[PDB]
């Protein structure tokens, strides 16, 4: 036999794998990844997703774009060349963002960020809401995904000022970000 | 090694019949990844087909969805099965003399059968279509049924042992093929049923990196319900059951299956679930990375230039539930039958009453409430749509939205014996208009039958040599040429751009779109 | 009592300015049913138009549910309705010397405006439409805003005293119109807007017993929105608390109201919900025995010929919100602008979620995701279809399921100053393409034009004298004709067979049923 | 003025009505009908939905089909002839019906009834079903309007015997009936 098999390093976080080697390797945008694959023959590494034949991978300040799933097809020429595999679920929480509209008395307000992995939308007025008169949505074009307040009627004390709380549930180190807008 | 010549208009062909890919999977090498081949001493009798892979057809027979010639013909299918062997690893192959009406040609590889448990690669005469297009076209037969996909979920037995079977017969042609005057950098593997699944699966795969370019999956894909079994352990249990091999352990469980005799495994019977499968391809963790669907959407693969398409009405069989009857398709029958529809699929089933019922809208056709045929017409396009038209669009998107070059189609032809209908498209591919009625396919081969024979064969042989059906041999059969005006723009996210096959030739954009849409956009955003 | 003679190609009519049909509600004869004329002890002066009755244009608008001259033209439409007064119960005629280009010639009474609120039949110069049909038309005006329909729910102010105001003008018909040359056999109600809605409730009632044979609602009916107001104490709560007259009691209340000044009490502002109306006909249990649906339903009415229709794109003004905007309508505005459509509507609100999503799914065109003007034109007919078409077709089904006989029909023609709108039938109904553009209709009236002012008066006129509109004058405009070849079959609950108006004239079957089904069948089913 | 004003006679049942007289006259199949229309004045009652110029209005063995609103349009014209109208809301169960069907294991029982008013479908097996594997429901196309049980998998032991218990909630002194079907 001609062997491989992964072992993670760089900047990892909150660790879980399967029964074969670390089916996820997470990382956050910013920092540094390093993925050293080990060999039993010798053979000649091979990084892909022009075939690289560094044996450790490693990318500065990975971003967005650079995750995905990568192999290592050590061979010698001993049998089959093993080919172990790994994910590179790379993450943020961007600046949210708030747009709004108006008439008779409904006001809407939507929230998108782009995040990885899909963050959860919390809504504030001083103390959290959810559902008497008032509604909460999601819809079909999650160009973001998004999130929609919306008020029904504007009663006399609806008239304060709200918070749209995102959140990747404080996953590979990523501070909870959100966005204020006032109303009259 | 050498073998044999045949001829009927066109260029006369070499067959090769009765060429390992593989030491066969015999004794603890069943239930094992095929080792390479055994050395060959002598030259080797290429000359008679090899034998077929351990199958049943006489009781355990999953109707719904296997091609119609299958069913319909199965006193003439049953002939090329009747020779079994566990010893079944060999592949065929079709190259030609001269150019049909020694530069490297390229490689044609097909997958097959309907089923995960039916088929072999020799029903499939691929001569014609190799004299006629001028490449080298490849059938094979890959492990089957119990023996194709067993597992446990364990290292005990990964499964996928019928796709590792097709992998290494590629990877024969990769480092053989050369020598027939093949081409290893322009191969291109083509499927139909499962065939397709399976041509989709592997290109998900790592396993498949330097053996193919090209790929054309006929009617079927990857992310359907009966592409892939999520749910090993449970069948492989009743299996098990069945012969008193159901140990407590994995591994022991396993190593007991090994002894019972193969002819005794297969032949066995157990039903999965209605619209799944029990055996077949399984998430490993090595030759199927993760779910499909997710390594789709995520870019998980490398850009292979794909061909998908799909015919009219394909599982016309769905239908032939109460097709005798007309005075229609039932009125309350076609609530029922829905209702097992959205159970077995989509039955989580918290909502489902509202998934049932907005699902019945949108397919019975408010023109005429009363007909029974404007839902039997209806039911054979919900199920249709469901279970390839919707699913190998999404493919194709995921396909194009990360820049694979892709072509997409529909096909729109029978030939009456006894709608155009899953299966029907595959005689045209392998040119069967141009030799006569075979046993399988009976039908009267009209002058037109045989245009559209050629058309076919002229884009996808095309497509092998360049990435691009439509470039290479121009659209012509004078030997008016109905297709020489069209061109079949390239597929993309935005312009669903297909092309329309059959006696009415065009391209159009966004293929039923509607209904597209209700199933990949809303359904499954009702949960 | 005698009158004034007109003249403009056509035969020669006289006109009845002025002739009234009750004592006018003027002290505690205000929210009182309307008691008979007061005798007339003179040869009436019925030589000029009778003033309006009370409403107000400056502000208290119902824009969306108006007919489009109405709210384009508002400089024009202010100068009928500027001569205000409370004693307003006056109707017009308009009757012929001969037979346009001695048997009793039949009544087309034209209930009218557009909201309850705002309007009168003198705006409406029914002259032509009488010289070329040889019939006798009449324009009356009924009480509006406040003064037609208060309620408390009490027997201390019922409501539904517009219509009782209609129903007596009706009456006043029956009994005398005998000596203009008229028929008490024949009548005919026919409407537009709300006059619709009013047609269609007359219908319900009893009390509009022996009075009429025939009817037409031109755009609109009974059960929509904002034709009946189930909710009629809380606005007029909010219109006592505005003139200090909302005490605890029913009938105190009431008697306040008389004595504040009529000019002072409409002219007041309140806004009803979205989508509805506060002023307006409610369930009495005397003129309105019960919910009109159920009525329809359960077939709580008797046997009026009906002629019921709709115009192609109806509620345009529902897509004047972001219409000067022009990358489309917005994208995720669409959205928005439906959600509060289900709130307003059917925002009950317990799995609204899924009602949104699914009727934005229905009008979403999926074949350009993209463009926003092919979400713009489908806002407009999701509108049109909810708050017209649909309703539209269910009251003609049940009409038909009871065996009136009834014809339907769709229109499709503007005629361009600055899609068919709601409204736009109108002048062509009141023939205003023959004598050239009015005040409040601009536009460049073509050779063409013409012809469907003919053809559609023609139908109409037809109606009235036989309950058959392609039956007595047959479809001619020689004076090719383009309605010669073409029958005009009676509507039905199966093949809803309907004439197509338009410059392409014909029968169709089941108007745009798809969405008509949505509506009817599938929606207020989820929950 | 020329008035009127219904009083109910016959076979009513539990009275309800409203401000005005009796909305609703409610009456059950087979039993007689009697309407009486009172007058001041004197004026000439007339019952209609020909005109019959009955002052009480009577229908031995009334059918389903006799069902609907009837006015009373009594009057000598001293001014508006007075009209006040009623609903006759004919009563009925009949003889509920039960088809069936089968397939791998799902069974369904189809239980239709035509009724007056609208009935409620009850399901047993010995004792009342409702949701483990098994379901109810209604459909689209109310021809009754109808009730369905579905078996989802037939399990070793619900291969017993079912009743489709309909009933009009006793109303208007009409029993409930009920329909058995066996499973093997």
């Amino acid at each position: 036999p001609a062997q491989a098999q992964i072992v993670h390093a760089g900047q990892a976080c909150v660790v879980k794998e399967d029964n074969i080697s670390e089916r996820v390797y997470t990382i956050r945008e910013g920092d540094t990844l390093m993925l050293q694959c080990l060999v039993t023959g010798r053979p000649q590494v091979r990084w892909t997703k022009e075939t690289s034949v560094f044996e450790t991978l490693r990318i500065e300040r990975i971003a967005r774009t650079q995750g995905g799933r990568y192999y290592c097809k050590a061979e010698n020429g001993v049998g089959v060349p093993a080919i172990k595999s790994i994910r590179v679920d790379v993450q943020y929480l961007d600046e949210p963002m708030l747009t709004v509209h108006q008439t008779v008395k409904t006001v809407f307000l939507r929230c998108t960020v782009n995040s990885n992995p899909p963050a959860r939308f919390i809504w504030k007025r001083g103390s959290d809401t959810l559902s008497n008169g008032v509604d909460i949505y999601e819809p079909l074009y999650t160009q973001g995904e998004t999130k929609v307040l919306k008020l029904k009627n504007l009663r006399p004390q609806d008239y304060a000022s709200y918070t749209c709380q995102v959140s990747v549930r404080n996953v590979c180190g990523i501070p909870d970000k959100a966005i204020t807008f006032r109303l009259t | 090694v050498r073998g044999v010549r045949r001829e009927l208009i066109l260029g006369p062909v070499v067959q090769f019949l009765g060429v390992p890919y593989a030491t066969p999977p015999l004794g603890a090498r069943r239930f094992q990844p095929p080792e390479a081949p055994a050395s060959w001493p002598g030259v080797r009798n290429a000359t008679t087909l090899p034998p077929a892979c351990p199958q049943n057809l006489h009781g355990a027979l999953p109707a719904i969805m296997l091609p119609v010639w299958f069913t319909d013909n199965l006193e003439a299918a049953a002939t090329y099965v009747q020779n079994q062997s566990e010893d079944c690893l060999y592949l065929n192959l079709y190259v030609p003399t001269e150019d049909g009406p020694s530069g490297k040609k390229p490689v044609m590889l097909f997958l097959h059968g309907g089923s995960y448990m039916e088929g072999t690669g020799n029903m499939f005469d691929g001569s014609v279509l190799a004299a006629y297009g001028n490449v080298i076209v490849a059938t094979l037969n890959y492990r089957l049924g119990v023996l194709g996909f067993l597992s446990t979920g364990d290292q005990a037995a990964k499964g996928n042992y019928g796709l590792l079977d097709q992998i290494q017969a590629l990877r024969w042609l990769s480092e053989n093929i050369a020598h027939f005057g093949g081409d290893p950098e322009r191969i291109t593997i083509f499927g139909s049923g499962a065939g397709a699944s399976c041509v989709n699966l592997l290109i998900l795969s790592h396993h498949s990196e330097g053996l193919f370019q090209k790929a054309i999956a006929q009617s079927g894909t990857a992310i359907s319900s009966w592409s892939v079994n999520y749910q090993p352990l449970k069948y492989t249990r009743l299996l098990a059951a069945k012969v008193g091999c159901d140990r407590e352990d994995s591994t022991e469980a396993v190593e007991c299956l090994r002894r019972k005799s193969s002819r005794e495994l297969v032949d066995q019977d157990v039903q999965p679930a209605r619209y799944h499968i029990a055996f077949g391809p399984v998430v490993d963790g090595d030759v199927v990375p993760d779910d499909p669907e997710i390594l789709m959407q995520q870019g998980e693969f490398l850009n292979y230039d794909m061909l998908i398409g799909v015919n009219q009405g394909e599982g016309l069989k769905f239908v032939e539930d109460s097709a005798e009857s007309e005075d229609g398709v039932s009125a309350s029958a076609f609530d029922f039958t829905v209702s097992n529809f959205v159970d077995n699929l989509y039955g989580y089933p918290e909502g489902k009453d509202v998934l049932r019922e907005t699902i019945k809208f949108m397919y019975t056709d408010w023109a005429d409430r009363d007909n029974g045929e404007m839902r039997r017409k209806t039911l054979l396009a919900l199920f249709t749509d469901h279970q390839w038209v919707a699913p190998a669009v999404a493919t194709a998107k995921l396909h194009a939205d990360y820049q694979s070059p892709v072509y997409f189609y529909t096909f729109y032809h029978h030939c009456q014996a006894e709608d155009a209908a899953h299966g029907d498209e595959l005689p045209y591919v392998f040119g069967v208009p141009m030799v006569g009625a075979t046993d399988l396919f009976p039908c009267n081969f009209s002058k037109n039958d045989v245009m559209l024979s050629a058309v076919v064969m002229t884009y996808w042989t095309n497509f092998a040599k360049t990435g691009d059906p439509n470039q290479p041999v121009p659209q012509d059969t004078k030997f008016p040429n109905r297709f020489e005006e069209v061109v079949w723009s390239k597929f993309n996210s935005k312009e669903k751009q297909y092309l329309h096959i059959g006696l009415k030739p065009r391209v159009r954009d966004n293929y039923r779109a509607n209904k597209v849409a209700f199933w990949l956009e809303l359904v499954p955003h009702l949960h």
